[PDB]
C-alpha cells in the first residue's frame, strides 16, 4: 500500500497512521518490492532519483567499513530484486538504478543469507497432487484459455475443461488450493518416435498430439488414459498445453508401457538423435529428460517403498538404458546444455567404462561449454594423451595465458587455415595487449580476406579506433557501421556516437546497447551465486552506465570514475576492461588536463596490470599511453617491473627518478610517493648485504618524515623496525623493549592513521608487547641483570601503550583486542593489568565481545581473571549504570547457559527446570544476538578511510538477535558426553539448537574459529578467490564451560562417515561392524601385508557412491554440476590450509557436508601439528581423501582443476605470510588456547608448539622438511599432497580415522 | 618424433622455465610419449634419450623438496642401463653419487667410504664414457 | 650534451654493451626514438614491440619505424603473423609499398611456399635484399 508521494503532506498523512536517509532507503527497499509491476516502474524511477539524490552521500553509505555496509546489503537485496523484469523497459529502469549503484565486489557482497535458489522440491507424483491439477488448470489458463476463445480449439478445450471439472471439484478445500479469482470464474466455465517431430510431428505440438494418442493407449491406468484424453483435447487446443501434457503423458507412458510404445520411446530417442523446430525438439528432448527426472522421482518413491512398481522402475531404467548418455551428451552439446551436458557426459562414463582419451575428446568439447578457468587445459592436464594441435590451441585459449603463444595459435592457422573465425581468434591474439600497430597490420590483412570474421575484425578495428580517440578512427568506425556489430563493437559505436554528438539519439542507441546487456542479463538469471559469475558482464553494463553519465556531460550521485572502479570487484581480466573504459572516458574528453588524466588512467591501469602481472604487457601499456609524466608514476611502473624481476636494478633506476623528482615541496601525494620509494629501497636494502640495515633505518626515518600522517609509511617502518630489533638482539633478547618501543611508536603512528593492513600488523605488535610484559615479569622473578632496569623499560612501554590507547579505537582493535585479552591475562598484572583494563574498556565498547570473553572467563577458575572482570565491571559501571547492569544480566544469561551445559529423542530440559524457562522468558537479561561465526567477527574498518572507518562501522556489524527464550522440550543429539542442542527463538524468530558436549572446549574451538575465515575475508579481497566464488564455512561455538562447547547445528550437515553408511544402505551392500572387527591388523602389521589386505577389503567395502550422492544432492544436471563445484570448493584449499597448519585430523563422521551443494566441514579437529596423528596411527595425507569421495568429486576425472586453483589460493594465503604468522603466534599466545593441552592460572605452553610455529613458517616455504637434507614449489607441494592422499600405503599407515575402504 | 624428442626438449625448456611441478608433469608426459610405459628403446639413440629423461628426472628430484634417494639411485641405475657407454648417464649418476656421499657421510668422513668407492668407480666410468663431464669428474 | 654525440657513437660502435652504459649514464631516460635505440641494446622483442607501438601511437611517419615492428614480427617468427604484418604494411606504405616486402620475402623463405615465393618474386626491389635476394635465386 505504501507508495512514493508527489506531495510530502499526503505522505505525512499516510505516515501518522503508518506509525534518516538509511530509513528512507529502508522504505525504498519495501518500495522496490512491487504489488503492481506498473507501481514498481514508478518506484524504480524514484529509486534511481534517490541514488542520484544520495550522490556522494550514497557513496559514503557504500563505503565506511571493509565489511560491506548493511545498508548497502539492503541495497544489495535491491539489486537482487532490481533489474529482473519481464517488461524489457521495467528491467531497463532497474538496471539504470543498478548502474547508479555501480558494481559491488562479488567478494564484497555478503548476501549469502538469502535462501535464493534452494527451495522445497516442486516435483510431485501428480494427478493425486492438487498442484498437478492446478498445473492442468494453469495449462487451461492463458494459451489454452486463448485456445478456448478460438471456436475450433474451444470445443476440444470445453470438453477438456468439463473433464477437468469432472476430475476435480471446483470447491471448498480444492477452491482454497485453487488460485481461483479469474481462474475460479474459468473453473465455473469449465463446470522410438520417428513420426514425432519429423514429417507430421513437425514443430513438437503435432508430434505431441500423435504421441498423446499413443500415450493414452500406452498408459495402463484407465484414469491416466482418461486424463491423457482430456490432456489430448487440451494439447490440440494449445501447443504450450501440449508441452505440459507431454510431461504428464510421458509419466503415463512410464506407468504403463506397450512393447511398441517402448520401441516408440526408442524411436523418440532416435528422433532426439535426429534433432527453431529442432531447438523445440531439443527442448522436447530436455522435457523428456525432465519427464525422466519426474519418473526418477517416481522411481525414487518406488525405491523408498520396500514388484510391479519395481518392474515399472526397471522399465524406466530400460528406457534410460535405451537412451545413451554419451549420445544424450552429444545432443546436449548441440543443445549447448554445458553443465547439464557435462552431467550427462559424467553419467555416460558412470554408465559404461570408456577409454580415458575417448572420454577426453567429448570432455574437451564439454570444457569449452563449461568455460571453466582450467577449461580445456584443466581437462588436458587430466588427459594422459598429448593434445591435437588444434586442441592444444583450444587448450591455450582455455589457459587464456595470452602474451607469448598468441602468435603460436596464429602459427597453427599459418600451417593450415580451415576457419576465417580461427584466423579471427589469431587476430584477437594479434591485438594482444591492445596494440594499435599490430591491429593496423591485421586490419589490412583482414581487408584482403573476405569473411564475416573479417567484418568482425573491422569491428575490432572500431574498438581500436575507440582506443585511438581519432576522428579518422571514427571514419574507420563508419566503415564498420552498416555491418553487424559485436557487443564490444556496439560499445565502439557508442564511442562513435560521442563523436556524433547524437545526444538523445545517441542515448537511444545506448538503450539498444543496454538491450544487448539485457540479453546477457537473461543469461545472468540462474541459481544463486550466478550473479558472482555474471558480475563481470554486469561490470561491462556498469561501464555502460558510466558511459551514459559521460554522454550526459557531453550533452551539457558523485559518480567518480575512480570511485566506481574501487567499488567494482577487481580481477586481472576485469581490470583490463575497466582500464579500457577509463581510457575511453579520457579519450572522449577534449581537455588537455583530461589528456593528462588519461595518462593517470593508464597508470591506474598499470596498477591493475601489476595485480594481473603480465609486467611486460603492463610496460607495453605504459608505452601505449604515457605522457602526463609523474616521477612517482614512472617509479611505480619500474617497481611493478622490479617485482617481476631485477627489483634491485629497478630500485637503482627509481633512485635516479627520485633525484629527478626532488632537487623542498611535498607536492601532496608525490612526497608520500617519495617515502614509498624509500620503503621500496628499504625492501631492497633487506635484499642486499651491501645495503646497510642502519642506513635502511635512516631511510625509513626519512620515509616517516616525508609523510608523518600516512599510516602505511609508519607501518612499513614499524615492520622494518621489528625485523631490525630481532636482528639487533641477534637472539640476545635481554634488553630489547626500548628498541621495541621505538618500533611500537612507529606502529602506533601507523595505527593512529589506521590501515586494513595496519590492523593485522597492530594485533601482532600488541602481541609482541604482551610477550615483552611477560618477559619483564619473568626477569623480575629471575633477578637477572637489574629487575628494576627491566621494570623501568616496561613502565615506559606501559606509558607508551596508554598514549597508544588514547589514539587507539576500540572498534579499530575489534576482534583482535578480544583474542589478545585471553592471552593477555597474566600473573604479573601491574602495568600489564592496566593494559588489561584498557582491553576491558574495548570490551565495554562491544557488549557481545564482552559476553564471549565472560563465557571463557566462567570456564576458567580465573580467580585473577574474575577480579579483572570485576575491575572491568567497575569500569562498565563508570561508563554507564546500565553498562554495569548489562554485565549482571549477561552473568544471569551465562548461568542459564551453564545449566544447559550440565545437560543432567527430544528432551524438555526447559520443561524440566522452571528457572531456565523463566530466565529465557525474562527480558531483564540484555537481549543477545544468537552467536554466529560471522556475528563474532568484527566488521572490518573501511580501506578507503584510514582513520575512524572502524569507528563509523559497528566494531562488529550485524543485525542483532534478541533472545525469545527456548522451547520447553528440545531434541538433543545422543553421544557419550553428548552435546545437548536447543534453539532460542530469534528476534528474527529463526531458532537454531546449540549443543555443548563434555570433553569439547568451546574456547579452543573459538580460537580455531578466530583463525578461521581470516582467509575467507582475504578470499573476498582476492580476485582468484572471487573467481572461485567459494565461501569458507566457519564453525561457531559459544559455551562458557571448558568441558562442554555448544555450536548450533549446521542446516543440512552430513557426517562424511554417516553419508558413507547411508551410501552403503543405498547400495544395500552390508558390512558387519563385527565383520570389520573380524578383519584383523597386527599392531606390527607388515606394511606391504597390511596395505594389500586393506586394498582387497576396501575395494569390496566401498564401490564409490559419491557420484550417486551428488546426483541426489541436486536434481538439475546443472545443479549437480554446481554441487560438484561446491565439492571442489570443499576441502581443496581449505583442506590444504588445515594441512599447512598441520592441525586437524577431523573424523570422517565429524566432517559435515551441506546437503544442497555438499560443503566440506572439519569438526573437533583438536590435534595441532598432527599431535593426534603422532598419537597411535599417523596418516601421511594432509587432508583425508576417501577414494569414493574423490571419485564423486572427480566425476569424469577425480583430480580437480578447482583443487589445483585451491593450491594457488593456498599460495595466495602464503603470500599473506605476515597475517598467517600473527594468527599462529596468537594461537600459542592465548591463555585459553593450550599450546600443549584456570585454577592453575587464574590470571597451555608447548615447546613443541613453538617448533610447530617454525614448521608453519616451513609450510609457508612449502619446503618438504621431512625429506633428508634438501627448493620448495607450491604447485609441486599440491601434487605431492594429492599423491599422499592417493597412496594406499599412507591409508595403511592410518588406523581408524577416515577408516574408509574408499 | 613419436618419442618426446623436441617435446622432451620442451620439458628441458620447462626446466629453463624453472617450475618443478610443470617439469615433473613434462617428465611423466615424456615417458608416456615414448610409450604409456615405454621400454628402453631398441634403437640406441632412443634408449639414450630415455636415459637422458631419467637424468632430467633425477635433476627434478634434486629440485623437489621431497625425493627418495633410493628412487634417485634406481633412476641413475636405469640411465646407466640405457647406455653403459654413454658419458651422460654415468655423469648424472656421479652427480647423484656426490649428493648421496654427503648424506652417507652424515657429516662424518668415516661414515662415507663404501658408497664413496662405488661413486669413484662410477666417476671413472663416466670419464671414460665422455671427456665433457670428465674434467669435472677428474677433480 | 655529450649523450647526443654518444647515442651516435653507440650506433657507430654497433655494440650493445656501449649502448647499455650510455643508457645508465644519461640523466634523463630515453623516450620515443631514444627509447627505441635503448630497446635495440636491450635485445628484448616484447619490449621492442611495445616501443614500436608507443612510437607509432605518438606518430607513424616512418616506414623504418614500421620496419622495426616488422622486425619484432620476425622475432615472433610466426608465418601467419608475418603475413598479417605484411598485408597491413603494404596498405600503410602507399609511398613505399614492398619496402618491407623483402623482409616479407625472408618470411616467404620461412614460409617455404613457391606460391608465397611467387608473390615476392612478382615484387621488384632495387635492393641487395641480403639473404632474401639469395632466396629469390632459391625461388626458381
Ligand atoms: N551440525 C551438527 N549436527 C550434529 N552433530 C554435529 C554437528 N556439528 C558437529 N557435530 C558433532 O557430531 C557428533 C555426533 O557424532 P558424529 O556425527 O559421528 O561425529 P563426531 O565425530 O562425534 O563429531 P565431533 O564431536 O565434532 S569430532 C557430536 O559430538 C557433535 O559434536
Amino acid at each position: 500500500f505504501l507508495p512514493d508521494h508527489p506531495e510530502l503532506k499526503k505522505i505525512k498523512a499516510v505516515l501518522q497512521e503508518y506509525r534518516d536517509l538509511q530509513t528512507t532507503l529502508q522504505l525504498s527497499m519495501k518500495a522496490i518490492q512491487h504489488e503492481n509491476v506498473d507501481v514498481r516502474i514508478h518506484a524504480l524511477t524514484s529509486l534511481k532519483e534517490t541514488l542520484y539524490k544520495n550522490q556522494e552521500k550514497l557513496i559514503k553509505y557504500a563505503t565506511d567499513s571493509e565489511t560491506v555496509e548493511p545498508i548497502i546489503s539492503q541495497l544489495v537485496t535491491v539489486l537482487l530484486k532490481g533489474c529482473q523484469d519481464a517488461n524489457s523497459q521495467a528491467r531497463l529502469l532497474c538496471g539504470e538504478c543498478l548502474g547508479e549503484l555501480g558494481a559491488i565486489d562479488p567478494g564484497r557482497l555478503d548476501f549469502s543469507t538469502t535462501e535464493t535458489q534452494g527451495k522445497d522440491f516442486t516435483f510431485v507424483t501428480g494427478v493425486e497432487d492438487s498442484s498437478f491439477a492446478y498445473g492442468l488448470l494453469m495449462e487451461l489458463t492463458r494459451a489454452y484459455l486463448a485456445y478456448a476463445d478460438n471456436s475450433r480449439a474451444q470445443d476440444s478445450a470445453a470438453y477438456a475443461i468439463q473433464e477437468l471439472l469432472s476430475i476435480y471439484d471446483c470447491r471448498h478445500q480444492l477452491w482454497r488450493r485453487f488460485p481461483e479469482h479469474v481462474r475460479e470464474i474459468l473453473e465455473p466455465h469449465l463446470n522410438k518416435k520417428p513420426i514425432y517431430l519429423s514429417k507430421l510431428g513437425s514443430n513438437f505440438a503435432e508430434w505431441s498430439a500423435s504421441w498423446a494418442g499413443y500415450l493414452i493407449t500406452k498408459v495402463r491406468h484407465d484414469l491416466a488414459s482418461k486424463i491423457f484424453t482430456c490432456c489430448s483435447i487440451m494439447m490440440k487446443h494449445d501447443f504450450k498445453v501440449t508441452i505440459y501434457l507431454l510431461p504428464h503423458i510421458l509419466v503415463y507412458v512410464l506407468l504403463g508401457c506397450n512393447q511398441e510404445d517402448q520401441q516408440e520411446v526408442y524411436a523418440e530417442i532416435m528422433a532426439v538423435l535426429k534433432h527453431i523446430a529442432s531447438d523445440l525438439c531439443q527442448l522436447s528432448t530436455q522435457t523428456v529428460f525432465s519427464m525422466l527426472d519426474h519418473l526418477t522421482q517416481w522411481a525414487r518413491h518406488k525405491f523408498q517403498a520396500l514388484t510391479v512398481d519395481y518392474e515399472d522402475y526397471q522399465s524406466v531404467t530400460r528406457f534410460l538404458d535405451l537412451i545413451p548418455q554419451d549420445t544424450l551428451a552429444v545432443a546436449s552439446f548441440r543443445s549447448k546444455a554445458y553443465t547439464r551436458a557435462v552431467m550427462h557426459f559424467e553419467s555416460f562414463i558412470t554408465e559404461k567404462k570408456q577409454n580415458i582419451q575417448e572420454h577426453l575428446g567429448f570432455l574437451q568439447k564439454l570444457y569449452a561449454a563449461m568455460h571453466e578457468p582450467d577449461g580445456v587445459a584443466g581437462v588436458s592436464a587430466i588427459r594422459k594423451a598429448e593434445p591435437s594441435l588444434k586442441e592444444q590451441i583450444l587448450e591455450h585459449e582455455s589457459l587464456g595465458l595470452l602474451r607469448d603463444a598468441t602468435a603460436c595459435y596464429d602459427r597453427a592457422i599459418q600451417l593450415e587455415p580451415d576457419q576465417i573465425i580461427h584466423y579471427h581468434g589469431v587476430v584477437k591474439s594479434m591485438l594482444g595487449l591492445g596494440q594499435l600497430s599490430t591491429v593496423i597490420t591485421q586490419v589490412n590483412g583482414v581487408h584482403a580476406n573476405r569473411s564475416e570474421w573479417t567484418d568482425e575484425l573491422n569491428t575490432y578495428r572500431v574498438e581500436a579506433a575507440w582506443k585511438l580517440s581519432q576522428w579518422d578512427l571514427v571514419e574507420n568506425y563508419l566503415a564498420a557501421d552498416g555491418k553487424s556489430t559485436t557487443w564490444s563493437v556496439r560499445l565502439g559505436q557508442l564511442l562513435l556516437s560521442a563523436k556524433k554528438r547524437d545526444i538523445t539519439a545517441f542515448y537511444d542507441s545506448l538503450k539498444l546497447v543496454r538491450a544487448e546487456q539485457i540479453v546477457p542479463l537473461s543469461a545472468a538469471s540462474f541459481e544463486r551465486g550466478s550473479y558472482q559469475r555474471g558480475y563481470e558482464y554486469i561490470v561491462r553494463l556498469h561501464m555502460l552506465c558510466e558511459l551514459e553519465h559521460s554522454i550526459k556531460p557531453l550533452f551539457q550521485d558523485s559518480l567518480n570514475w575512480v570511485a566506481r572502479l574501487e567499488m567494482t570487484q577487481n580481477s586481472y581480466r576485469a581490470k583490463e576492461p575497466i582500464l579500457a573504459l577509463r581510457r575511453a572516458l579520457l579519450s572522449l574528453n577534449k581537455r588537455p588536463d583530461y589528456n593528462e588524466m588519461v595518462g593517470e588512467c593508464w597508470l591506474q591501469s598499470a596498477r591493475v596490470a601489476r595485480k594481473a602481472g603480465h609486467h611486460q604487457t603492463a610496460y607495453n601499456a605504459l608505452l601505449n599511453a604515457g605522457e602526463s609524466r609523474l616521477a612517482e608514476l614512472y617509479v611505480e611502473r619500474a617497481k611493478w617491473l622490479w617485482s617481476k624481476g631485477d627489483v634491485h636494478q629497478a630500485l637503482i633506476v627509481l633512485q635516479k627518478g627520485v633525484e629527478l623528482c626532488f632537487p623542498t615541496p611535498p607536492e601532496g601525494k608525490n612526497m608520500l610517493i617519495h617515502g614509498r620509494a624509500m620503503l621500496l629501497v628499504g625492501r631492497f636494502m633487506e635484499e642486499t648485504a651491501n645495503f646497510e640495515s642502519n642506513a635502511i633505518m635512516k631511510k625509513y626515518k626519512d620515509v616517516t618524515a616525508c609523510l608523518p600522517e600516512w599510516e602505511d609509511g609508519h607501518f612499513y617502518l614499524a615492520k622494518y623496525y621489528d625485523k631490525l630489533m630481532p636482528m639487533v638482539t641477534d637472539n640476545k633478547m635481554e634488553k630489547q623493549g626500548d628498541l621495541i618501543r621505538y618500533i611500537v611508536l612507529h606502529f602506533g603512528r601507523s595505527l593512529q592513521y589506521g590501515n586494513q593492513f595496519i590492523y593485522q600488523s597492530m594485533p601482532r605488535m600488541l602481541t609482541l608487547w604482551l610477550d615483552y610484559g611477560t618477559k619483564a615479569y619473568e626477569w623480575e622473578k629471575a633477578g637477572r641483570s637489574d629487575r628494576v632496569q627491566m621494570r623501568n623499560d616496561l613502565g615506559k612501554i606501559n606509558k607508551v601503550i596508554t598514549e597508544h590507547t588514547n589514539y587507539l579505537a576500540p572498534y579499530q582493535f575489534l576482534t583482535a583486542f578480544s583474542q589478545l585479552i585471553s592471552r593477555i591475562c597474566h600473573s604479573h598484572d601491574e602495568v600489564f593489568v592496566v593494559l588489561m583494563e584498557i582491553i576491558a574498556k574495548v570490551f565495554l565498547a562491544y557488549p557481545q565481545q564482552a559476553m564471549w570473553m565472560m563465557t571463557a572467563v566462567s570456564k576458567s577458575s580465573y580467580p585473577m581473571r574474575v577480579n579483572r572482570c570485576k575491575e572491568i565491571l567497575n569500569k562498565a559501571i563508570h561508563m554507564k549504570k546500565s553498562l554495569e547492569k548489562f554485565v549482571g544480566d549477561a552473568t544471569r544469561l551465562t548461568d542459564k547457559l551453564l545449566e544447559l551445559c550440565n545437560k543432567p529423542s527430544t528432551l524438555s530440559m526447559s520443561t524440566h527446570f522452571k528457572m531456565l524457562k523463566k530466565l529465557v522468558e525474562e527480558a531483564t537479561f540484555s537481549e543477545i544476538l544468537i552467536p554466529l561465526q560471522s556475528v563474532m567477527i568484527p566488521t572490518l574498518p573501511s580501506i578507503l578511510g584510514t582513520h575512524a572507518n572502524h569507528a563509523s562501522h559497528e566494531p562488529f556489524p550485524g543485525h542483532w538477535a534478541y533472545i525469545a527464550g527456548f522451547d520447553d522440550m528440545v531434541e538433543i543429539l545422543a553421544s557419550l558426553q553428548k552435546p545437548k542442542k536447543i534453539s532460542l527463538k530469534g528476534s528474527d524468530g529463526k531458532f537454531y539448537i546449540m549443543m555443548c558436549k563434555p570433553k569439547d572446549d568451546l574456547r579452543k574451538d573459538c580460537r580455531l574459529m578466530e583463525f578461521n575465515s581470516l582467509i575467507n575475508k582475504c578470499l573476498r579481497k582476492d580476485a582468484e578467490s572471487r573467481r572461485r566464488e567459494l565461501h569458507i564455512r566457519t564453525y561457531a561455538v559459544i559455551p562458557l564451560n571448558d568441558e562442554c562447547g555448544i555450536i548450533e547445528w549446521v542446516n543440512n550437515t552430513a557426517g562424511l562417515r554417516p553419508i558413507l553408511t547411508k551410501l552403503y544402505k543405498e547400495k544395500g551392500v552390508y558390512m558387519t561392524g563385527k565383520e570389520l572387527r573380524q578383519c584383523m591388523l597386527p599392531k606390527s602389521a607388515a606394511l606391504s601385508e597390511k596395505l594389500k589386505v586393506f586394498r582387497e577389503f576396501l575395494l569390496p567395502r566401498h564401490p564409490p557412491i559419491f557420484h550417486e550422492w551428488f546426483l541426489r544432492t541436486f536434481p538439475d544436471p546443472t545443479s549437480w554440476y554446481s554441487s560438484r563445484s561446491a565439492y571442489c570448493r570443499s576441502t581443496a584449499v581449505m583442506s590444504m590450509v588445515g594441512y599447512i597448519l598441520g592441525l586437524g585430523d577431523r573424523h570422517g563422521e565429524n566432517i559435515l557436508f551441506d546437503s544442497l551443494t555438499g560443503e566440506c566441514v572439519h569438526v573437533d579437529f583438536n590435534c595441532l601439528f598432527n599431535k593426534g596423528e603422532t598419537f597411535e596411527v599417523p596418516e601421511i595425507v594432509p587432508f583425508r581423501l576417501t577414494h569414493n569421495m574423490v571419485n564423486g568429486m572427480g566425476p569424469m576425472g577425480t583430480e580437480g582443476l578447482f583443487r589445483r586453483a585451491c593450491e594457488v589460493t593456498m599460495r595466495l594465503m602464503r603470500d599473506q605470510r605476515e597475517p598467517l604468522m600473527s594468527v599462529l603466534k596468537t594461537f600459542l599466545h592465548d591463555p585459553l588456547v593450550e599450546w600443549s593441552k584456570h585454577s592453575k592460572a587464574p590470571l597451555v605452553v608447548n615447546e613443541k608448539a613453538k617448533t610447530h610455529v617454525l614448521d608453519i613458517e616451513q609450510r609457508l616455504q612449502g619446503v618438504i622438511k621431512t625429506r633428508n637434507r634438501v627448493p620448495l614449489s607450491i604447485e609441486g607441494h599440491v601434487h605431492y599432497l594429492i599423491q599422499e592422499a592417493t597412496d594406499e600405503n599412507l591409508l595403511c599407515q592410518m588406523y581408524l580415522g577416515w577408516t574408509p575402504y574408499m | 618424433s613419436r618419442l618426446a624428442e623436441l617435446y622432451v626438449e620442451r620439458a628441458k625448456w620447462l626446466w629453463s622455465k624453472g617450475d618443478v611441478h610443470q617439469a615433473l608433469i613434462v617428465l611423466q608426459k615424456g615417458v608416456e610419449l615414448c610409450f604409456p610405459e615405454n621400454e628402453t628403446p631398441p634403437e640406441g639413440k632412443n634408449m639414450l634419450i630415455h636415459g637422458r629423461a631419467m637424468l632430467l628426472v633425477g635433476r627434478f628430484m634434486e629440485e623437489t623438496a621431497n625425493f627418495e634417494s633410493n628412487a634417485i639411485m634406481k633412476k641413475y641405475k636405469d640411465v646407466t642401463a640405457c647406455l653403459p657407454e654413454w658419458e651422460d648417464g654415468h655423469f648424472y649418476l656421479a652427480k647423484y653419487y656426490d649428493k648421496l656421499m654427503p648424506m652417507v657421510t652424515d657429516n662424518k668422513m668415516e661414515k662415507q667410504g663404501d658408497l664413496i668407492r662405488y661413486i669413484v668407480l662410477h666417476f671413472g666410468r663416466s670419464l671414460q664414457y665422455g671427456n665433457q663431464f670428465i674434467y669435472q669428474s677428474m677433480p
